[PDB]
C-alpha cells in the first residue's frame, strides 16, 4: 500500500551556504578542501530551469569576496598621518611634515603620487581619500593574483550544471549534469572587458536579462580569446617612510630611468575578427540594422576606462581605439596608473596600493565584454553599443551562469500492494 | 521625498546645474536615477539615467548626450544634471525620479518623483 | 515615432463611471501608467501592465491584449479627473485626459 | 547511473542505487572556516532528521520499507503500472501536492500500536 | 495530551505519546548567530548520546524495549499495579535515587553475550 | 581490559569489550571555546560516518555482523586458527594493505539485493 | 581522574621532536597570551 | 625606567620599543602565574 523509499533522485530548488575548495588576498589556505576530480553525472532525460540573473550563487560569491578582501587588510598599516597639506611640484614629487617615531619631532619627507590620487586644495594638494574614507595601505606580502576557487555544495545539496552551450542564460535546459563543485573561477576584478575566466564552446554568445531594456547589461562571452600585453615600463625603486612604531609607508622613490607611459598592446586583426562575430550575433538578436560601437560617455576614470589589477598595480586604459567603429599591425592603448583604489563600490573605505619595485609585464586573455545600448528612438537603421554596466556582479554572473543549487530530498512515498506481517 | 534645487532663468548659451537629493535609506535602494522633461503644453520626454552604483549613463537622444552631463554622488546621496548650451527650446520643468531595483521584463516604473525644477531660457 | 499611441484623447465621464484608456505599442514590453495634475509630479498607478502601486485603490487595473495595453478606472472619483500617460521603458505616449461630463 | 541516476524512468529503475545517494548525505575565524563549520553542522542536522523520522515508522532498511497503511483516497488515481513505468521519481512526487505532509497518515501511530502489541504478547505468551 | 502529556497518572497513560516527545529532540559572529550554532550542536550531541546508549542495549524500538535483566533487590518494593496506576512517570523516577546509574546492571553485558551467542549459533547450525 | 583491551592476543580475546570502546566515541570566541566547539562537531561527524556505513551493510549489532560475502582471493593466506590466536587485532589489520577499501567488495550490493528480495517476497507470498 | 590503561604487549614508536602536540601547545599559548592583552592600555603616548 | 628598557637618542632617552614594535601595557588584573592544563 504506502511504501517508503530512501535515497530517491529528487530535488528542489533551494539556497544554502556554499563553501569553496581549491599569503593571498583571497586566503586560499583556508579554502583547502582539496579538489579531487569532478564526477560529471549526466542525467538522461532531465530538464531544468536555469536563470543566471536570479542566481543566489552570484550573490554569495560577491559577499565572500568582499568579506575576504576586507579581512585580509584588517591588520595592515593605516595612512591617516598622510592627510596633511602636500607641497607638490613635478606624476608629482610631493613633500610633507610627518610625525616621526618619537612623537615630538617632525620629519620632512618626500614621496611620489600619481595625479589621479591627489586633488588641489585651493602646489597645495591633499590625498583624494581624506574627506570620504579611511585609507589603508595594503600589506606588501599580500598577493592579488587571482587563484581559482570552486564552489562546493554541503553534503545534502548538489549543483546542477547546464550543458546546452548556446544557452541564453534563462529558461529550460535539456542537458543537465550533476556535480558537487563548480569549475574553478578566478575572482578577476575588471571592468568593460572580461578577463580570463572561461570561453564559450562554439560561438560567441550574447546574453541579456532583456535585450529591449537599455538599463540592463549585455554580456558577451567569446569563443576565442584575445591576448593582451600590458606593460608599466618605468624602472622604479621602493622607498620606506616610517610613520610609526613598527609601521611604515611604502612609496615610490626616484625613478631610475626615463618616464614612459603605461600601455597595452592588442593585435588589430584579432580584435577585428572578434568584433565581426559580435556584430553577427547582435544583428541576429535585434533586427538586422547596422552596428555602431562607440566611446562611453561617463567622462570620469573608473567609469569610462578599462581597469586591470596587473601585478598589484592598478591600470586604467583608454579603450576607445577598440570601439570607435561602424559595421554594416597592433593597437596601442595608453594607460594611467592610480594608487588609491576604491575596489568595490564601497563607502568609507579605500585602499592604497604599495608600488612595485620592478618593471611590470602582464599577459591577459579577453574572453568577453560588457556592453550597453544607447537608448532613444533610432532615427536610421542602426543601434549603438558602448562599453558599460560596470557592476562587478556581472563578472561573476557570467562565470556562474551555468549553475543552479538544489536540495536533495531523498525520502518519499510511492504505491504498491504490500502489507507488513 | 527627493529634494530639488529651485527654479530660475538663464540666458541662451548659459549652463544650468540642476540637482536633487535624498536620504540614505532611499538612495541605497535606488538602482537608477532618471531625469524627465516636460516643456509647457507638452507630455513627458525621457532625458536619461544614471546608475547609482557605477556612474554609468544613458540618454534619450544625441541632443542630450552631447549637452547634458549626468552624475551621481554616492557619499552625499545626491544626483546632478548639468545642461550646457541652453536654448529656448529647453524651457521646461525638469524632474528627477527613481527606479528601484527590479528584474528584467517588469518594465520601467518610477515610484517616487521630485517636485520639478523650472528652467526658463529667455533673452 | 510609432510606439505608444494613446486614445481616446479626451474622455467626458460622469463621476462613478468607468474610464477606458488604451496605449498601443510597436513591441511587447510591459506597460506602465501614471496620473498627473497641473503643478504636481506624476503618480505611479500601474506597472508591469496589471500590478498597482502602493496607495492606489482597486479602482485602477489593467491588462494585455497582444500589443495593446489598457488601463481601467472604475467607480471614478472626482479626484481622478486628471491627465494620464502610458510608459514603455524609455518612451512615453502623448497622454490622454479625463474630464467631467 | 552515478550519483543520482535520475530519471531511470520506471521509478524502480534506480531503486538499486538508492544507497549511492544515501551515502553522500587549522581554521579560525577566517571567512572560509566559519562557513565550513556551519556547512558541517547543517549536514549532520539534516541527516539526523531523516533518520529520526524513519526510526519512528519502524524503518531502518533503506531501499524499501513496507508499512501497514492503506490508501484512504485515490491521492493520484493511477494503477501501479502507470507509476512504476514511463515515469521519473520526481514526476511521481510532482503529481502529489495534497498528500505530502498528509501522506504520513499517522504512520507512526500504526508503528506505536505495533510496538505496544508486541510487548503485550511477549509478557502474556 | 500535547507535547508532554505529563502526569497521565497510570504511568502507561501516556505511553502511546512517547514518540510525540521523541520527535522534538545569514549568521556570522553576531551574538545571536553564535548562540544558535552552539544550541544546534548541543541538540545533536544529546540526541546521539541517547541513541548510542539504546543501541548497545539492543533497543531500537521506542515505546517499550524488554530486556533480560531481573531485579536483584527490591529497589522500590512495590508491585506492578502500585506503580502503573496512581502515579506520574516523574514520581516513579523520583522514587529511585540509588538505582539510577546502577539501574543499568550491565544491561550491555547481557546484550553482548546475546550477540556473541547468536554468532556462534549461526556459524555452528 | 579497560578502555582498549589492546593486544588480548587471540583476536576475539577482547571481543566482549567492543562496546567499552564504542561508547567512548559560557564560551564565546575565546581560544578554548572555539577549539572545543570544533572538537565536538568532529566527534559527531565521525561517529555518524561509522554508523551510516554499518547501516548500509545491514549491521546494527555491534559485536559481530555476519555477511553474505565470500573471500574471492586468499587476501592473507591463513586459516582461522592462525588469525584468531597468537595475534593482536592491529597485527591482523596490519597484514592487509590491499584489501582495505577493497575489502568492502560490494557488501552494500549484497545488502541491497537482500532488501529487494525481501520486499518482493512480502508482496508475492 | 586518569584512567591509565596499561596495554599488555603493546609497543609503539615515539618521537618527541616530531610531536604535533608541541606545536599545538606553542600555538595555543601564544594566541591566548595575545588575546588576553587585546583590551589593555596602549602606551603609544610614551614615545617622546 | 630600568636601564634595560631605554636607549640613548644622541640625558635624552627613548623607550627601546618605539621603532620596532607597538608597546602594550599588560592589565594589572592579569595573573601570570602558571596554572597547569591537561
Ligand atoms: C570630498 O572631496 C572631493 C574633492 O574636492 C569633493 O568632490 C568635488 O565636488 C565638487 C563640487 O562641490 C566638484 O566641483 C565641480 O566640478 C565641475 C567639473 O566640470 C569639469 O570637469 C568635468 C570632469 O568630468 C568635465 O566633464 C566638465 O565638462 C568640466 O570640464 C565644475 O563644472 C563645477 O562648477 C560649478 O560648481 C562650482 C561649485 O564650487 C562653482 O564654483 C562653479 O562656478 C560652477 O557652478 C556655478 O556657476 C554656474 C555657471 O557656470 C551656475 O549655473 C551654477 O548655478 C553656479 O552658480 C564644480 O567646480 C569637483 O569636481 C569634485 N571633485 C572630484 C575629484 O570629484 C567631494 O564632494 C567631497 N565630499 C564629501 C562626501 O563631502
Ligand atoms: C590572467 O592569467 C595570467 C596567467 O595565466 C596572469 O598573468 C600572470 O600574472 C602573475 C602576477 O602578476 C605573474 O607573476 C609575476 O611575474 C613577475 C615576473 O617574473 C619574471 O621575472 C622574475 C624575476 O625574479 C623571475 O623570477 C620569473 O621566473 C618565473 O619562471 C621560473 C621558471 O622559468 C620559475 O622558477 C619562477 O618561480 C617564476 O615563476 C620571471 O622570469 C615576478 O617578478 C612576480 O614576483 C612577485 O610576486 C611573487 C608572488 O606571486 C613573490 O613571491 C615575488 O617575490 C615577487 O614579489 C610574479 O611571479 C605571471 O608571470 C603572469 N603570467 C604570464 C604568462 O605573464 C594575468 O595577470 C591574469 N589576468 C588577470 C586580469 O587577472
Ligand atoms: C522583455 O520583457 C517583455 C515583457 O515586459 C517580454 O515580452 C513578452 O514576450 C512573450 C514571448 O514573445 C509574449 O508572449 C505572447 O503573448 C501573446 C498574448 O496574447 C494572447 O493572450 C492575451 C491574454 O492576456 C489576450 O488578451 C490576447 O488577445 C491573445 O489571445 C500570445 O498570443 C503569443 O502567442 C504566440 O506564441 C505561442 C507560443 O508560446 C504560440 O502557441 C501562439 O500561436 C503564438 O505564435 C505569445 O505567447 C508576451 O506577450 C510579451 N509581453 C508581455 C507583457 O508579456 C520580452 O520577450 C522580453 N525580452 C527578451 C529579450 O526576453
Ligand atoms: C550532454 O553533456 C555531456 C557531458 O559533457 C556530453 O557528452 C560527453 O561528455 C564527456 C565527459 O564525460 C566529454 O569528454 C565529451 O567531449 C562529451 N561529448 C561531446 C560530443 O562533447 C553530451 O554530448 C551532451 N549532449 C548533447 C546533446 O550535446
Ligand atoms: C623629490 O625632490 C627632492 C629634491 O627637491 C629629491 O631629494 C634628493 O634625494 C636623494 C635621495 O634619494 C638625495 O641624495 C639628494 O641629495 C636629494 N636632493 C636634494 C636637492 O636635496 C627627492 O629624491 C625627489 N623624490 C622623488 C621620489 O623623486
Ligand atoms: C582617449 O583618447 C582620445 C584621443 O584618441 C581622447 O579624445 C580627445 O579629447 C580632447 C579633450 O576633450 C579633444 O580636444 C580631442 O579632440 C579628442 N580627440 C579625438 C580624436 O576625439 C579621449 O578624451 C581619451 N579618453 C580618456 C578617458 O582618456
Ligand atoms: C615648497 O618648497 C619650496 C622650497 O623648495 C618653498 O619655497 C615653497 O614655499 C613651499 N611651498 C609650500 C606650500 O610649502
Ligand atoms: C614643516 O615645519 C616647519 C617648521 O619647523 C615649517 O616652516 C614648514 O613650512 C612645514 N612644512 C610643511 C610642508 O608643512
Ligand atoms: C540548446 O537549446 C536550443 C533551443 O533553445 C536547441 O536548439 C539546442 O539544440 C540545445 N543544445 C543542446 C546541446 O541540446
Ligand atoms: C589564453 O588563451 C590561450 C589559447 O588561445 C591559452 O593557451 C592560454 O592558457 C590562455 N590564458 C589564460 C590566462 O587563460
Ligand atoms: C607595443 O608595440 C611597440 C611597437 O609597435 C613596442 O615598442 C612596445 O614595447 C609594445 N608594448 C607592449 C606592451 O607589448
Ligand atoms: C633597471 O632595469 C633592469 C631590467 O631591465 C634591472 O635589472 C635593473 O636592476 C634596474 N635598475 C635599478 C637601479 O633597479
Ligand atoms: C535579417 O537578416 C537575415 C540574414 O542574416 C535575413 O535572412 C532576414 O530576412 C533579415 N530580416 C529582416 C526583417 O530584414
Ligand atoms: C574615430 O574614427 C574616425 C575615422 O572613422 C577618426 O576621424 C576619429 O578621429 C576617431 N576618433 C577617435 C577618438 O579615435
Ligand atoms: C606579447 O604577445 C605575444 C603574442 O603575440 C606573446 O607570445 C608574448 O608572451 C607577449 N609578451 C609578454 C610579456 O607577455
Ligand atoms: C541618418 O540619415 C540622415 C539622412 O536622412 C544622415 O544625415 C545621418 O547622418 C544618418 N545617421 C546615422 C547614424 O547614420
Amino acid at each position: 500500500w504506502v511504501t517508503v523509499y530512501y535515497g530517491v533522485p529528487v530535488w528542489k530548488e533551494a539556497t544554502t551556504t556554499l563553501f569553496c575548495a581549491s599569503r593571498n588576498v583571497w586566503a586560499t589556505h583556508a579554502c583547502v578542501p582539496t579538489d579531487p576530480n569532478p564526477q560529471e553525472v549526466v542525467l538522461e532525460n532531465v530538464t531544468e530551469n536555469f536563470n543566471m540573473w536570479r542566481n543566489n550563487m552570484v550573490e554569495q560569491m560577491h559577499e565572500d569576496i568582499i568579506s575576504l578582501w576586507d579581512q585580509s587588510l584588517k591588520p595592515c598599516v593605516k595612512l591617516t598621518p598622510l592627510c596633511v597639506t602636500l607641497n607638490c611640484s613635478d606624476i608629482k614629487n610631493c613633500s610633507f611634515n610627518i610625525t616621526t617615531n618619537i612623537r615630538d619631532k617632525v620629519q620632512k619627507v618626500y614621496a611620489t603620487f600619481y595625479k589621479l590620487d591627489i586633488v588641489p586644495i585651493d602646489t597645495n594638494y591633499r590625498l583624494i581619500s581624506c574627506n570620504t574614507s579611511v585609507l589603508t595601505q595594503a600589506c606588501p606580502k599580500i598577493s592579488f593574483e587571482p587563484i581559482p576557487i570552486h564552489y562546493c555544495a554541503p553534503a545534502g545539496f548538489a549543483i546542477l550544471k547546464c550543458n546546452n552551450k548556446t544557452f541564453n542564460g534563462k529558461g529550460p535546459c535539456t542537458n543537465v549534469s550533476t556535480v558537487q563543485c563548480t569549475h574553478g573561477i578566478r575572482p578577476v576584478v575588471s571592468t568593460q572587458l572580461l578577463l580570463n575566466g572561461s570561453l564559450a564552446e562554439e560561438e560567441v554568445v550574447i546574453r541579456s536579462e532583456n535585450f529591449t531594456d537599455n538599463a540592463k547589461t549585455i554580456i558577451v562571452q567569446l569563443n576565442e580569446s584575445v591576448e593582451i600585453n600590458c606593460t608599466r615600463p618605468n624602472n622604479n625603486t621602493r622607498r620606506s617612510i616610517s610613520i610609526g612604531p613598527g609601521r611604515w609607508f611604502y612609496t615610490t622613490g626616484e625613478i631610475i630611468g626615463n618616464i614612459r607611459q603605461a600601455h597595452c598592446n592588442i593585435s588589430r586583426a584579432k580584435w577585428n575578427n572578434t568584433l565581426q562575430q559580435i556584430v553577427n550575433k547582435l544583428r541576429e538578436k535585434f533586427e538586422n540594422k547596422t552596428i555602431v560601437f562607440n566611446q562611453p560617455s561617463g567622462g570620469d576614470p573608473e567609469i569610462v576606462m578599462h581597469s586591470f589589477n596587473c601585478g598589484g598595480e592598478f591600470f586604467y586604459c583608454n579603450t576607445t581605439q577598440l570601439f570607435n567603429s561602424t559595421w554594416n599591425n597592433t593597437i596601442t592603448l595608453p594607460c594611467r596608473i592610480k594608487q588609491i583604489i576604491n575596489m568595490w563600490q564601497e563607502v568609507g573605505k579605500a585602499m592604497y596600493a604599495p608600488p612595485i619595485k620592478g618593471q611590470i609585464r602582464c599577459s591577459s586573455n579577453i574572453t568577453g565584454l560588457l556592453l550597453t545600448r544607447d537608448g532613444g528612438k533610432t532615427t536610421n537603421n542602426t543601434e549603438i553599443f558602448r562599453p558599460g554596466g560596470g557592476d562587478m556582479r556581472d563578472n561573476w554572473r557570467s562565470e556562474l551562469y551555468k549553475y543552479k543549487v538544489v536540495k536533495i530530498e531523498p525520502l518519499g512515498i510511492a504505491p504498491t500492494k504490500c502489507k507488513r506481517r | 521625498q527627493l529634494v530639488q534645487s529651485g527654479s530660475g532663468v538663464k540666458k541662451p548659451g548659459a549652463s544650468v546645474r540642476v540637482s536633487c537629493w535624498t536620504s540614505e535609506d532611499i538612495f541605497e535602494r535606488t538602482e537608477l536615477i532618471h531625469w524627465v522633461r516636460q516643456a509647457p503644453g507638452q507630455g513627458l520626454e525621457w532625458i536619461g539615467w544614471v546608475k547609482t552604483v557605477t556612474g554609468a549613463v544613458n540618454f534619450g537622444s544625441p541632443d542630450f548626450r552631447q549637452r547634458v552631463s549626468l552624475t551621481r554622488d554616492r557619499d552625499l546621496f545626491t544626483a546632478h544634471m548639468d545642461i550646457r548650451g541652453l536654448t529656448q527650446g529647453d524651457t521646461a520643468t525638469y524632474f528627477c525620479a527613481r527606479q528601484k531595483f527590479y528584474t528584467g521584463g517588469q518594465g520601467w516604473y518610477f515610484d517616487l518623483w521630485g517636485r520639478g525644477t523650472l528652467i526658463v531660457v529667455s533673452s | 515615432e510609432i510606439v505608444l499611441t494613446q486614445s481616446p484623447g479626451t474622455l467626458s465621464l460622469s463621476p462613478g463611471e468607468t474610464a477606458s484608456l488604451s496605449c498601443t505599442a510597436a513591441s511587447y514590453g510591459h506597460m506602465t501608467w501614471y496620473q498627473k495634475k497641473p503643478g504636481q509630479p506624476p503618480k505611479l498607478l500601474i506597472f508591469a501592465t496589471s500590478k498597482r502601486a502602493s496607495g492606489i485603490p482597486d479602482r485602477f487595473s489593467g491588462s494585455q491584449f497582444g500589443k495593446q495595453y489598457t488601463l481601467t478606472i472604475t467607480r471614478m472619483e472626482p479626484e481622478d479627473f486628471a491627465r494620464y500617460y502610458c510608459q514603455q521603458l524609455e518612451f512615453f505616449g502623448q497622454g490622454t485626459r479625463l474630464e467631467i461630463r | 547511473l552515478g550519483f543520482l541516476g535520475a530519471a531511470g524512468s520506471t521509478m524502480g529503475a534506480a531503486s538499486m542505487a538508492l544507497t549511492v545517494q544515501a551515502r553522500q548525505l587549522m581554521l579560525k575565524l577566517t571567512v572560509w572556516g566559519i562557513k565550513q563549520l556551519q556547512a558541517r553542522v547543517l549536514a549532520v542536522e539534516r541527516y539526523l532528521k531523516d533518520q529520526q523520522l524513519l526510526g519512528i515508522w519502524g524503518c531502518s532498511g533503506k531501499l524499501i520499507c513496507c508499512t501497514a497503511v492503506p490508501w484512504n483516497a485515490s491521492w493520484s488515481n493511477k494503477s501501479v503500472d502507470e507509476i512504476w513505468g514511463n515515469m521519473t521519481w520526481m514526476q511521481w512526487e510532482r503529481e502529489i501536492d495534497n498528500y505530502t505532509s498528509l501522506i504520513y497518515t499517522l504512520i507512526e501511530e500504526s508503528q506505536n500500536q505495533q510496538e505496544k502489541n508486541e510487548q503485550e504478547l511477549l509478557e502474556l505468551d
